[PDB]
């Protein structure tokens, strides 16, 4: 039978929290209803194509936890506060672009630097769009909305970096119209050996459909390699070629990247509450590391010559 | 100096390349991508007509939210919850319950495109679309959350998609079919074109007009702000349709639009129809449900569909007749079975309202009016047992909504049935049966709530057993007449 | 389907502006930037439906002058709740338009 | 021998699940449907209630049982006046 | 990393130095600075208790305005102008007329400090104060501006300080005396301490409460946002008073506070009193004018004054009696001479209101009620000539407001007169005469409107000649009864 | 007698404008009622002290125009749009401070630079506060609200620069605690010869009470000298001493300074509609120029040695 | 010989500018003040109206003129009942 | 002056919060950060008067926890429409207080 019960101060699922629920809790937690029915993620035939896909690539993942939904973004970002934060950071970057343009920064880079940018920087737009696609995939497959929310914002950050690169490629080409800036990046991504490790890495990562393996390979192998092997060496090369804008822009992008590493590590910490997950995660890191290392090595020998 | 967006926009979507370490098909599998065999190079002509870029996006969306939250904050003491007509409060409750977590599901339709569309401009506009639906899911959880402490039915803003309540099943069956349950190109066409340039304008602008008349500006300001995002990311679908038509796939495109518009129609008739013609107080009804339909779906949406080179759907005349009829019957079902709803339906049949209904739908009193004559007589004579049901409606195997017809003097009702794979299915229209036949693997083993009741899954097999199954956790949560029958006094 | 036929066979295009500080500036802009076209306006309180036949242009420069404050075309999105017609938008204007004549 | 049917009563606005019995006359089935209809959403009236398969032109005889009828469970019936 | 404000704040106000190329007195002349001979080094101990810094200021004020304008924009169609009680519309009109350009004048009191205060923290906090009053002047021109097209009386939001209308003269005589017409330290004490921690809370928060009850959230949200700035920059006065007391100037400080509080009181009694007890619809009156006085001025303001080491002013008991009495008489004067106001006074004396007045002010019906009995009888008998005046009130030479007393059963009225320099002046209280005697060079050759009328300056010397002189430009602009006497029907 | 007249679409004083009034027009124009009555600026005794002051130092200024109120800020700034603009610029500057601090920028300046900053940069806080005071004075005395509004915002900008200087003085002192940063600036302003020209200049300018002479000396002589003789040489010195933050900060402050020059020039253009004003303005520029030049020369020989 | 006075009428709520004549009796002055008071804000009544300097205890005689009174222009008078 | 005496002789201090999203978080914060003091609240719809005797502290950390979103103490100004008591404010808290006891 049905009893009488009083109104609750928050959602019925938070109503046993000790602390007063935050904005983050209220709008982010336990929103994937597709994990409720293990036989029918989606309200359709149990063997519909997308039901099979999710039962295979989410529910059946070797990476297992009995309460994914208790995962918490260490940054507790919501849409509102992401836009406040990134409007501040992106307004700062746009102001840098405006001011460094006024100062005709690009005319004073070391002789030849435009050629190094056209080879090693402007085709990053492909790489970053791969991050973007791949983040969107972890979003749609992750088994808790608090995980997926982190991926959504990471997907937006990828597009942010993509757009920086597009903007600067075009701007650089105005001072240097005879380096193929804005013209030859697809040929470079497809045929230049320094790009082929990365391109092989992402094409294979983009076809890893298990949500766990997708997350591990993207966030724990590929993206840390980009930070150490692409972002930071590029800042150093800029330093030696009198490009003082690139280091500042890359320090803004590194804030984003550090934030991705933060939620990633927090998700690892949550998954490792289950002891089996150590061998699962470590297995996938070993699987993907040699591609990542190969990618890095080819990129740096292209950059450093 | 800054350089104008026109000068660098092309590089932002110059992101297609020719795969070599995996095949194109592996990278864009058809079951997720739905490219219909159209090669990568043809997709590069896709040109989103409503562009944005990342620095503009974060700036502008910061401003949109600043205004939405400010207005909520400034009007918290206006006493909407206490001073509004209870039919208006019920409209809020169904809206948030039927939409909030469905918005958050839509993140996944946009993510499907961001990853699996072969059109580069689509993948970027989908990335903003992901962000937009995230906004919409968070807004429509945050806004109703302050009413939790007033009324447990507001807990269904969060809870409804987690339940097996009949209307939440109808909503999830629809959204999982058009948003989360198909390939990227199907989402472009069925969600962003068909649903989001068609019907969402009804719920989010037609209803806003009624909210503004009802003096609820927090809600009107919220939902019209939401629709400004939709107006941008809905423009992903046109360019996909145009491309499909240019590459020989007009027929497939047309079938997907026809199916999505019908599916959207049946759900909006059961949620938005009763709201607009019955729950919204008479003097707040900006237009009737049918008038709004003719403005938004016939005058605006259908004209856009024709402009893009598609045809009126094959069922157009059925549709037009349905606009005159279906929601009056759906209202009646929701109201008679109010105890299975998480809001409080208003009957909306005081003599004044019935005069309005008759003006907006000539012949109403000799049809639905005949039913409401009996009900109203039982209420006046305090025969309240005759006003609660003792069995279940039969339910559509497509829309998940009860099977209805025209009652009274010219009674007509029709069920369209189908045997398939050793099972008997029932549908509430020719079109719903056709939708099933268009893709039986999507639907065939799905069981509607009545199928489940008869198969032993709802225990005990009683109305109470069903209310429990539907997720109700206290007596206060089940729907009641919005005015506790006070309308009978006006009769 | 007389009522429906007649509703379908329109060539109306133009913005649907949500209630706020953009409604009158846009109406005024629609009139100024489309001289010798009639602009129709349907006021539904939460929004206003503004239309012309076949094409309706809003230029940033006129809209800025009618709003009375600095205005970038992309900002119209804050108040552009829907529109009839296909849209083409740039830094200087937004055009609502149809390819066919019904 | 519970026997579910889906039943549309004349002048009512919907189809409803009604559980009849395998040995039930068409007269008894018509009663059991009327129970959920007449004086709820449908005004009473003089006349004989009859049972047909949905949209049929043939009435089942009054004495015939659902068992003798060849109806399958969950098929749609109409309850109508002569 | 960023360093916290505490670590670098002191350098922002380390800006005193010892002049050498001009003298200290030349750089801070006493007539502009009002340092009373206190040397620069003593002023360096000034410590503003409500600090801000430039990057926080622009950020936070951006956010304040975003919310004010959003709310205005979201509620433009709420029909306040058409749906509000006309006494509420009149309250808006007097508020904007009596305040908007007076806020902009206050920029100049804050600029007086920014330039001429010897306290460095005062000069910086005054710079934010300048900016704040700029905001307040622009808000309260921008908000009423959309009503110009409805009603010419809203033109007085801009026009009033440019006119010689009697109430605009009263307002300018007050603000020019305490804000724009004295040295920097006088402004600190008379404006930021006395006026802006005392009385502005009444107009801008007490009235907000009534506005919120009246369902006008645009206005309530506006004026409470304005008062958040005041709460910061008003904190310039305490620290100046403390310094004056520490340096032997307690008596001078005390005289300035006493004078500013009385001057503020008479003007607020004629503008805010009638609003709160008569124009605001009965059911929107959060508290009476006297109740609000006891909350804000007695309970909050006077207690702060005592906490800072000053004394209750010498006239305290006169003041308390005045709270019970003065505004009822001022209301009557404004209402009987309504044709000289740029708003439409509501009489506020329907039997229901008179019961309320009697509860809030026992003995009211045997006093002011006696006057309203005659007026009301003339209205019922359509003797409308007896309801318009045919001469001028005599007016105070300090406050510029008519000379009044208690009418009816225990009639008492008193004018306090003074000969000075061969001229006869009249004042409406002991305190107003004392204020004049405290600084005769500030006032002596000032002519109130009645002085001008008798001296030949208003031509023709007729009521109409005076309405023209006061700036009225059409028949619509002059005040009328707010309800066109419809209240007489309730009698 | 009184006629009937219809409502106006805007204030009665704008109602004859051809264009629809802007936000700027509506909230900024013709707000000084103190210019209406030439005998009694303020509603008080006509010979009250402040009435005498204004009749002398405003109404009787040799700089004359019959319609000061028609002056227009070329930037048409209102409070709302000033805060939007400066929140963007100041958020950018604060982000620069944060990022350059992270990078330990101050530890890499050329040997001795902290000593040059402590002498030539940190005492600017006095100079900029003088600008602040002086701007507030032109505000309160100017004969049109559209002029005064420009001064108000200029007063805020002065305080903005003052606060930058305070912040950086304190921050620099953390890496360099033995240069007297934050300790000795008043002694420097009062006794160091490189500061004495400037200090003499501002003390005499702050006692020029005529509104016209105040405006001319502040905005047309002193502030252009600060731009050419202080701001720009400091950027050049920073360049040669590996201070890459100071040039970026000073480029933000120069935006403010250019904006002051813009409204100033527009006011000159408006005043010169009256032919007598040429000799008045030019007279005051000649009067003040030698102080300004002396100030500049002493500052630069202190800076360049 | 217009002669302005400021006059407070008994039971009224304010003081008003009334312009009397230099040769006016105190009876005529009391009429001219009453004009702006009685039946406007003050109920009529039986009795004789009298004139005194404001707050005075001495009444001016009824026949005395303002001229014979030594009042100065703009001085305050009360109009009162015996 | 009994009514007036009694109104004057109070030692109430604390914030007056304008209507909006800060009212309940501040009330809750006043209670948590001043344990064993009674907090009084007078609701006037456009604002709320929150008080304690002699001293009332609001810490940033508690206010952030009650508001449920990141919060800097200086932001309280957006909603601090007035206050009783002297104020001392820093990055960590705001204290309302009186020097004397009446
Ligand atoms: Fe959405
Ligand atoms: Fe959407
Ligand atoms: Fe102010
Ligand atoms: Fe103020």
């Amino acid at each position: 039978s049905f009893e009488s019960k009083k109104p609750m101060r928050t959602w019925s699922h938070l109503a046993e929290m000790r602390k007063k629920p935050s904005e983050y809790d209220i709008v982010s937690r336990k929103l994937h209803y597709s994990t409720n029915n293990p036989d029918s993620p989606w309200e359709l035939s149990p063997d519909s194509p997308m039901n099979l896909w999710y039962k295979q690539y989410r529910n059946a993942s070797p990476l297992k936890h009995d309460n994914w939904d208790a995962f918490t973004d260490p940054d507790q970002l919501v849409y509102r506060t992401y836009n406040l934060m990134q409007d501040g950071q992106e307004s700062y970057v746009q102001s840098l672009f405006d001011q460094f343009n006024e100062r005709e920064h690009d005319q004073m880079v070391r002789e030849g630097w435009e050629h190094t940018m056209a080879r090693c920087y402007s085709p990053l737009r492909y790489l970053f769009h791969c991050l973007q696609m791949s983040s969107a995939y972890v979003q749609q497959m992750a088994p808790a909305s608090t995980i997926s929310n982190c991926c959504i914002l990471q997907t937006a950050d990828s597009l942010r970096w993509l757009t920086h690169t597009a903007y600067r490629t075009h701007e650089l080409s105005l001072t240097y119209p005879d380096a193929g800036l804005g013209e030859h990046e697809r040929e470079l991504w497809e045929k230049e050996p320094g790009w082929q490790g990365l391109r092989e890495l992402m094409e294979k990562q983009l076809t890893a459909f298990d949500w766990g393996e997708a997350f591990v390979s993207l966030n724990l192998v590929v993206k840390p390699m980009i930070v150490e092997s692409i972002f930071k060496p590029l800042q150093q090369q800029a330093w030696e070629n009198n490009d003082t804008l690139l280091p500042l822009l890359i320090d803004s992008q590194l804030k984003d990247a550090e934030r991705h590493s933060r939620w990633s590590k927090a998700l690892v910490k949550h998954a490792l509450e289950n002891p089996d997950n150590h061998a699962v995660i470590e297995g996938w890191i070993e699987k993907w590391r040699p591609l990542a290392d190969r990618a890095a090595e080819a990129y740096l020998s292209m950059l450093s010559s | 100096a800054m350089h104008p967006r026109k000068d660098w926009y092309e590089l932002t979507r110059a992101t297609n390349w020719t795969p070599s370490y995996v095949t194109e098909e592996q990278l864009f599998p058809e079951r997720m991508s739905g490219h219909m065999g159209i090669p990568l190079e043809k997709w590069e002509s896709y040109d989103e007509p409503y562009k944005t870029s990342y620095p503009e996006y974060v700036s502008i969306q910061r401003e949109k939210d600043a205004g939405a939250y400010s207005v909520k904050a400034a009007l918290e003491r206006a006493k909407i919850y206490e001073n509004s007509d209870p039919g208006w409060i019920s409209t809020l409750k169904s809206h948030y319950g039927a939409i909030a977590v469905g918005e958050y599901a839509a993140v996944t339709g946009e993510g499907r495109m961001a990853r699996f569309s072969k059109a580069p401009g689509n993948r970027n506009m989908a990335t903003f679309g992901m962000m937009d639906e995230l906004r919409h899911g968070q807004l429509q959880l945050f806004f109703p959350h302050e009413y939790c402490k007033k009324d447990r039915q507001f807990d269904w803003a969060w809870r409804a998609y987690h339940s097996n309540e009949w209307a939440a099943i109808a909503a999830k069956h629809f959204f999982d079919d058009i948003i989360t349950g198909r390939d990227a190109i199907s989402v472009a066409i069925m969600l962003t074109f068909s649903f989001e340039t068609g019907f969402t304008n009804m719920q989010f602008l037609g209803l806003a007009a009624d909210a503004a008349e009802a003096g609820d500006y927090t809600f009107a300001n919220l939902i019209s702000s939401i629709q400004t995002d939709e107006s941008r990311h809905a423009q992903q679908g046109g360019p996909a349709l145009q491309l499909l038509i240019e590459n020989g796939k007009r027929e497939e495109a047309q079938k997907k639009v026809d199916m999505a518009i019908w599916r959207a129609w049946r759900l909006f008739a059961v949620l938005t129809g009763p709201v607009m013609d019955y729950y919204t107080p008479l003097e707040d009804r900006s237009q009737s449900f049918k008038e709004f339909m003719y403005e938004w779906i016939i005058g605006q949406f259908e004209r856009s569909l024709i402009d893009l080179g598609l045809d009126k759907p094959w069922y157009w005349d059925l549709f037009l007749k349905d606009i005159d009829e279906l929601h009056h019957s759906y209202h009646m079902g929701v109201w008679y079975w109010r105890t299975t709803a998480w809001w409080n339906p208003a009957a909306g049949v005081t003599p004044e309202e019935r005069d309005w209904l008759e003006e907006k739908y000539p012949g109403w009193n000799k049809r639905w009016g005949r039913c409401w004559d009996v009900i109203t007589e039982n209420v006046l004579n305090d025969r309240m047992d005759l006003v609660s049901p003792e069995t279940l409606p039969s339910v559509c195997n497509m829309s998940q909504i009860p099977l209805v017809g025209v009652p009274g003097d010219d009674w007509n009702i029709e069920v369209f049935s189908l045997e398939h794979n050793g099972r008997l299915y029932h549908f509430g229209s020719e079109v719903d049966r056709w939708v099933f036949q268009q893709d039986p693997v999507q639907y065939q083993n799905h069981m509607n709530i009545v199928d489940r009741f008869l198969a032993g899954q709802i225990q005990p097999m009683t109305l109470e057993g069903a209310l429990k199954y539907m997720g109700f956790q206290s007596i206060e949560e089940m729907g009641k007449d919005a005015h506790d029958f006070a309308w009978a006094d006006k009769c | 389907s007389t009522l429906a036929d007649q509703a379908l066979h329109n060539n109306n295009v133009g913005p649907i502006i949500r209630a706020g500080d953009l409604v009158e500036p846009v109406i005024e802009t629609a009139e100024i930037d489309n001289p010798g076209k009639e602009i129709t306006v349907e006021d539904r309180r939460a929004y206003v439906r503004i239309a012309a036949e076949g094409e309706l242009i809003l230029t940033r420069k006129t809209l800025e002058e009618q709003l009375g404050r600095p205005f970038n075309m992309q900002e119209l999105e804050i108040n552009l709740a829907s529109f009839a017609g296909q849209i083409q938008a740039d830094e200087d204007q937004i055009r609502f338009y149809f390819d066919k004549t019904m | 021998s519970a026997f579910p049917v889906h039943a549309a009563f004349e002048k009512d606005f919907l189809v409803q699940l009604v559980v009849v019995d395998l040995n039930d006359s068409m007269d008894q089935v018509a009663e059991k449907v009327a129970y959920h209809c007449v004086n709820r959403r449908v005004a009473p009236r003089e006349g004989v209630m009859r049972v047909r398969k949905h949209r049929s032109t043939e009435l089942f005889p009054r004495d015939m049982t659902i068992a003798e009828s060849g109806l399958n469970p969950t098929e749609v019936i109409d309850v109508v006046f002569e």
